[PDB]
Order: C-alpha cells, then sequence, then structure tokens
C-alpha cells in the first residue's frame, strides 16, 4: 500500500463521487473521549453500548451517555473536520459530490459544516422512546433533573441508581415511556433507511477515504473494503495501520488533522 | 451484515 500523496492527488482532482468514512480517530483529535481502548469508571463503550446493559442497568447507561453529552459542550471541530466540510462545499460547486459517512455520534461533523452526513450509529443528541418509538432531537442539559450532577467518569463513583421512573421520560402527550439514546448499540442493527443511503453511496462511489477508523467495528469496517474490491482506490488516513489497511491503495499515516488539509486541498 | 459488532 502506497505512501505516495502525489499519486493520491491525481485520483483526487478527477473524482466526482467521493465517499469519506470517518471513525473515532477524528473526534479524538478534538479531545472527545472515545471509550474504545479510555474508560468510563470501570467500563468501555463496548460494555455499556449494549441492549443488555440498558435492560439491567438503564440508570448506569444513562449516566454514561449523560456524561458524554455534557462533555461535548466545550468541544469543537478540528482541522480534519473543517477540511472535510470545506472540500464538500468547494466540490459541490464543481458538480462533484462528497458524502461523509460517520461512525461517530458526537455531531462534530455537523458543527463543522458537513451537509451530506450519514450518522450510521445515531446521535448523542437524539433520544428514542422505548414505548412509542418517536425519535426526538434533545440538547437539554441535563436531559433530566434526576441526572443533574451525575455521570462522573472517575472510578469508584457510586451508581446514582435513579429509579427508572425518574430517568428521561417521553414527553409526547399520554406516553410516559422510558427514553433511550438514539444510538446503535452492539447487538443491534443499523437503521435500514440509513443502510440504503450507504449502499447507494458505496456503489456509485468514485474515490473512497477512510479516516481515523481502527476498522474493528462492523459493518462500518466492510464499507471501504467493499469499494476497493470494485477496483476503486481507497486512501486510509490513520495514525497507525489496521487489519484492513493492506486491502487499500493508500495508507497515509499521521493525525488526520495533519494529512487531510493537504490531501483535500 | 447490518448487525453492529466488534472483532
Ligand atoms: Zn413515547
Amino acid at each position: 500500500p502506497s505512501s505516495s500523496m502525489a499519486d493520491f492527488r491525481k485520483f483526487f482532482a478527477k473524482a466526482k463521487h467521493i465517499v469519506i468514512i470517518s471513525g473515532a480517530g477524528v473526534s479524538a483529535e478534538s479531545g472527545v473521549p472515545t471509550f474504545r481502548g479510555g474508560y468510563w469508571r470501570k467500563w468501555q463503550a463496548q460494555d455499556l453500548a449494549t441492549p443488555l446493559a440498558f435492560a439491567h442497568n438503564p440508570s448506569r447507561v444513562w449516566e454514561f451517555y449523560h456524561y458524554r453529552r455534557e462533555v461535548m459542550g466545550s468541544k469543537e471541530p478540528n482541522a480534519g473536520h473543517r477540511a472535510i466540510a470545506e472540500c464538500e462545499t468547494r466540490l459541490g460547486k464543481q458538480g462533484r459530490r462528497v458524502v461523509v459517512i460517520t461512525q461517530n455520534i458526537d455531531e462534530l461533523h455537523r458543527k463543522a459544516g458537513t451537509k451530506n452526513l450519514l450518522e450510521i450509529h445515531g446521535s448523542l443528541f437524539k433520544t428514542r422512546c422505548t414505548s412509542c418509538g418517536v425519535v426526538a432531537e434533545n440538547y437539554k442539559s441535563p436531559i433530566c433533573p434526576a441526572l443533574s450532577g451525575k455521570g462522573a467518569p472517575e472510578p469508584g463513583t457510586q451508581d446514582a441508581s435513579i429509579p427508572v421512573e425518574k430517568l428521561p421520560r417521553c414527553e409526547e402527550a399520554g406516553c410516559g415511556g422510558l427514553l433511550r439514546p438514539h444510538v446503535v448499540w452492539f447487538g443491534e442493527n443499523l437503521d435500514p433507511a440509513i443502510l440504503e443511503e450507504v449502499d447507494r453511496e458505496l456503489a456509485h462511489c468514485d474515490l473512497c477515504l477512510v479516516v481515523g477508523t481502527s476498522s474493528v467495528v462492523y459493518p462500518a469496517a466492510m464499507f471501504a473494503p467493499q469499494v476497493a474490491a470494485r477496483g476503486v482506490p481507497v486512501a486510509e488516513f490513520n495514525t497507525e495501520t489496521t487489519p484492513a489497511t493492506n486491502r487499500f491503495r493508500f495508507h497515509f499515516q499521521g493525525p488526520c488533522g495533519t494529512t487531510l488539509p493537504e490531501a483535500l486541498a | 451484515y447490518a448487525l453492529k459488532r466488534q472483532g
């Protein structure tokens, strides 16, 4: 796998549908904690982003997401996020399409300007009622009163054990259902409406970029390998090589913050 | 295919 930028820029100037797949690597450059290995108390994302964790300890899970929600307030998009958003505006005007498909739930791509955004794992700032299924944007801090001054990430912190009745409840008239985060947990499926948008993007894709992904979360991990198999060049921008890198035309190492501003110039 | 999973 080549480490040559000049060869990349030659495909880049020509490409007309470009898909960018973005992973936790991009958010970690904003100082957003990706709990992917690092921990929230004695747990990582894999232990809490599960339907089982929510069934058995919904209080704990909400504490965790509450933490993550509040932490985002200070945080901002980085040079990698900006470069991708500028590129999409710039290329838009040349009749060229750019789409970002993100594994991230922090919405930093939105804040940066990105319009053609597919959030394959949902968002931190959307809830879903487990009684009626309405999906609602929710930016309220704290999301519910019983969570005010909870969600500390330091281990040893005792569980607030908020009864289920005082965790975020649906506000729809007549419902009262328990809300969950509208995030895709391990063991669950991605939204079918989202999967079709992606299927189409990956099929008619042009040049694929995979940025700050460790390439260990499926299905997102298969998306670029899909494209490469079709004879389409794929550039992997990551600080460190992955289990999929050897299937890609390019690997550029570095912080996506350092490499993308050039690559997408 | 659609299942979220690690590995
Ligand atoms: Zn409801």
